[PDB]
């Protein structure tokens, strides 16, 4: 509530909308660790910012951008997949060995998902209900 | 207002909300916080109804200042396949319950201490403070202890903060409210 | 003493003294606390207004 | 305008005799005995209930002539109707104590005399 | 400032030259307010405007607030500040602060479902 | 404080009442109608303790029932300010301390125990306790509180209590 309603009454007396995640830090006066923590759920209908991908990750991003053939790669590859099995699991881990620093395997999978689909809801699709809901 | 110096500073909304403020590790006794909520978190129940990933999710927590949703979703190799978003709320809420059991400890060693000043100074403590203030492992023998203490030194509780209390007003020369017989 | 005016009233007393200091020993509770964990029975019936 | 502190009560209950927490265990007890033996399907409220429970966590006295004693043994001293109840109720033991309890009680004795009443009413406990 | 003042309210004189005095309100006409001087030395009755009085409480009152964000609460004041009283709603049972200048969906015997 | 004082009620008696066992009959309907009840003028009526005298029953024109006036002496819980008194704490809250004194319900707001207190939320149960834990004030204990404040419903009274003097507080 007190940091939301803030960032809320920032962004209507300057009557613009977010054009992208850094204009959070640049036009509010949030620090950076409620950024980290709040950037990645902040949707924004600069492509990658209306993504899962978090400003932290976008140098992955756009590395698997450039590796798949960088806005003008990245509007491609967004219409359609080039390539789904092109990534490799033990190139991306070698490598993060000394770029990233960590076993980052399972964020590069969802990298590709996400790039696949952007903010792909989770939720199971809707179901009329059943007849014993119905009761 | 309080609102503004809350939402002024750079941590989560509801870290200032939550009683127990966050503060950092030192690596040993967040050692003993995962294997003490493993052991109490993740133990059988009464009714009928990894150590590493929580080490990883409590560095998170207490260093990285990072919430259970953005550990969860953004830093799943930590601590997935043994913890899941519901268990990473249980260990934010088990981290609570741990820092009171710590504190509670050291502010029953503090009075301990106290007490062997007093006696010193006039049965005794001589390795039970030691031996149980650290032997404690949860709050319900917590319990335990403190009227253990109770029993022989509750009598004298009174006696010592009442002369505290003049001590001070005698070093002067707080709510410095005497206290009742306890009879 | 008044407090105690019999050997039979004085030997109650020391019984209570015993009594408190086993009772509130850390280890005797320590170790009844997980007899109750381990062994231990309910037993309910109603009032008599439950009985209704 | 009603503060027992200054000993100010309202006229209507003046005119009323206190009594010591054990006094009321002893009649409330004679009470619910005399419920049993003269058997009718009647009921005890909640308000006797939880208050003979209650004074019975507190009735510093349990003898009956232990109750009397105190009272004599403290209506020879020049108290009022209500230091006599809250003395016996609440047993301070340090006569500084007994003052800081009940205010009025300042220069009403001397600390040494009022240890001594003090005194005398701790060894009666039970 | 239309003042929320009403006979049997105590006030003391903020403004002016009786600041500080005491005194229990006897009448309210438009802004001029009539209180009796609550002291042995003073029995004559006083008359100030509504701008110069304020409500004031002591920890013990029993009070219901009368206006703003808890109208129709009532509660014990549990403690006094200069800037605002804290009281005990009675029955809802939750701290309340208020400031001292304030001190159909269903009919009686309604039937109402509560849990299915 | 419990106080045993002479009291008078005035009792409507249904004529088919009336016959041999009528003044026994006034005598149990007083009981019943006066303990528990409870008042702002005198308290709770713990206990009727004895009937002084029955009055005459005045029949009541124009209906048959006849009404006594009687007076009795009964056991009665009076509360006032400045009391201190023993009471038992109940229930431990964020927000004070939820106490009985007798059959008083009574509030210790958080405001009015001596500032070194905080509570401890997930204690078993809940409690209140000092920067040193010295001492620890939670369901069951026995707390010496004074009254500063009360309020009177219907059949009913609570009191608001203070342990900022002295010697108040546990046991």
């Amino acid at each position: 509530p007190r940091k939301g309603t803030h960032l809320l009454k920032i962004l209507k007396q300057n009557n613009t909308r977010l054009e992208s995640r850094t204009q959070l830090v640049t036009m509010c006066h949030m620090g950076p660790k409620v950024f980290m923590n709040c950037a990645g759920f902040l949707k924004i209908d600069e492509v990658l910012d209306g993504s899962r991908v978090h400003p932290e990750t976008y140098e992955w991003a756009r590395k698997m951008a450039v590796d798949a053939l960088p806005a003008g790669a990245l509007e491609e590859i967004l219409e359609n997949p080039e390539r789904l099995k092109d990534l490799d699991l033990d190139a991306f881990a070698e490598e993060l060995e000394r770029q990233g620093y960590g076993d980052k395997h399972i964020t590069l999978y969802d990298i590709r998902a996400e790039l696949s689909c952007r903010y792909k809801d989770l939720r199971t699709a809707y179901r009329s209900p059943n007849t014993e809901e119905i009761f | 207002d309080q609102d503004n110096e809350i939402r002024a500073t750079d941590l989560p909304e509801r870290f200032q909300l939550r009683s127990i403020p966050v503060k950092g590790a030192e690596d040993d006794e967040l050692e003993e916080e995962a294997d003490w909520i493993y052991r109490n978190a993740f133990a059988t129940p009464t009714i009928s109804l990894t150590i590493q990933k929580i080490k990883e999710a409590l560095g998170f927590m207490r260093n990285q200042h990072f919430e259970v949703p953005f550990i969860a979703f953004y830093r799943k190799e930590y601590v997935e396949p043994e913890l899941h978003i519901n268990d990473l709320w249980r260990v934010w809420q088990w981290d609570e319950k741990w820092t009171q059991l710590r504190i509670r400890k050291e502010n029953l060693t503090r009075l301990f201490e106290k007490m062997q000043a007093y006696q010193y100074e006039q049965r005794a403590l001589d390795t039970t403070d030691m031996e149980r203030l650290k032997d404690v492992q949860s709050m319900d023998e917590l319990k335990d202890v403190y009227n253990h203490f109770l029993l022989y030194y509750g009598r004298d509780i009174p006696k010592m903060q009442n002369a505290a209390k003049a001590s001070r007003k005698k070093l002067k020369r707080g709510p410095e409210l005497k206290q009742a017989s306890r009879r | 003493c008044s407090q105690f005016p019999t050997p039979e009233a004085v030997l109650e007393g020391a019984r209570y003294m015993v009594a408190l200091q086993i009772a509130r020993e850390p280890l005797v509770r320590q170790v009844l606390r997980q007899t109750f964990q381990e062994r231990a029975k309910l037993n309910i019936t109603p009032t008599k207004k439950g009985r209704k | 305008e009603e503060d027992a502190s200054q000993l100010i009560f309202p006229k209507e209950f003046e005119t009323a005799e206190t009594l010591l927490n054990s006094e009321v265990h002893m009649l409330l007890e004679h009470r619910k005995q005399q419920n049993e033996s003269a058997e009718d399907e009647q009921e005890l409220s909640e308000v006797f209930m939880k208050t003979l429970n209650y004074t019975a966590r507190f009735s510093r006295f349990k003898n009956r002539e232990t109750i009397a004693s105190v009272r004599s043994l403290l209506l020879q001293k020049k108290l009022h109707k209500f230091e006599l109840a809250c003395l016996a109720n609440l047993c301070p033991e340090t006569a500084e104590e007994s003052k800081a309890l009940i205010p009025s009680l300042e220069g009403r004795f001397e600390d040494e005399e009022l240890q001594q009443i003090l005194d005398d009413i701790q060894t009666k406990r039970s | 400032r239309e003042h929320n003042f009403q006979p049997g309210d105590n006030v003391e004189v903020c403004e002016g030259e009786l600041i500080n005095l005491q005194g229990k309100i006897l009448s309210v006409d438009g802004n001029k307010i009539t209180i009796m001087p609550k002291h042995e030395d003073l029995k004559d009755m006083l008359e100030f405007p509504a701008q110069e009085l304020r409500k004031y409480f002591k920890m013990g009152d029993h009070v219901k607030v009368i206006a703003g964000r808890f109208e129709g609460d009532t509660g014990l004041i549990v403690r006094v500040e200069e800037n605002f009283v804290i009281l005990f709603s009675d029955l809802t049972m939750h701290e309340l602060k208020v400031l001292p200048r304030d001190l159909g969906q269903h009919e009686w015997g309604e039937l109402v479902q509560l849990d299915p | 404080m419990f106080y045993h004082i002479s009291l008078e009620h005035e009792i409507l008696l249904h004529p088919r009442y009336f016959g041999p066992n009528l003044l026994n009959t006034v005598k149990q309907k007083l009981f019943t109608e006066v303990e528990g009840t409870c008042t702002g003028k005198y308290g709770f009526v713990i206990a009727v303790t004895t009937i002084d005298n029955i009055g005459a029953g005045v029949i009541q024109p124009g209906r048959g029932f006849v009404l006594y006036p009687v007076k009795y002496k009964a056991i009665v819980f009076r509360p006032f300010k400045g009391e201190v008194v023993d009471a038992v704490v109940t229930q431990v809250n964020k927000v004070g301390l939820f106490t009985e004194i007798g059959p008083m319900s009574c509030f210790i707001s958080r405001h009015s125990i001596p500032s070194e207190m905080e509570f401890d939320p997930n204690s078993n149960p809940p409690c209140y306790k000092t920067m040193d834990e010295d001492i620890v004030i939670q369901q069951d204990d026995e707390i010496r509180l004074k009254i500063v404040g009360t309020r009177v419903d219907k059949n009913d009274i609570f009191a608001i209590g203070s342990l900022m003097d002295d010697y108040l507080g546990l046991v």
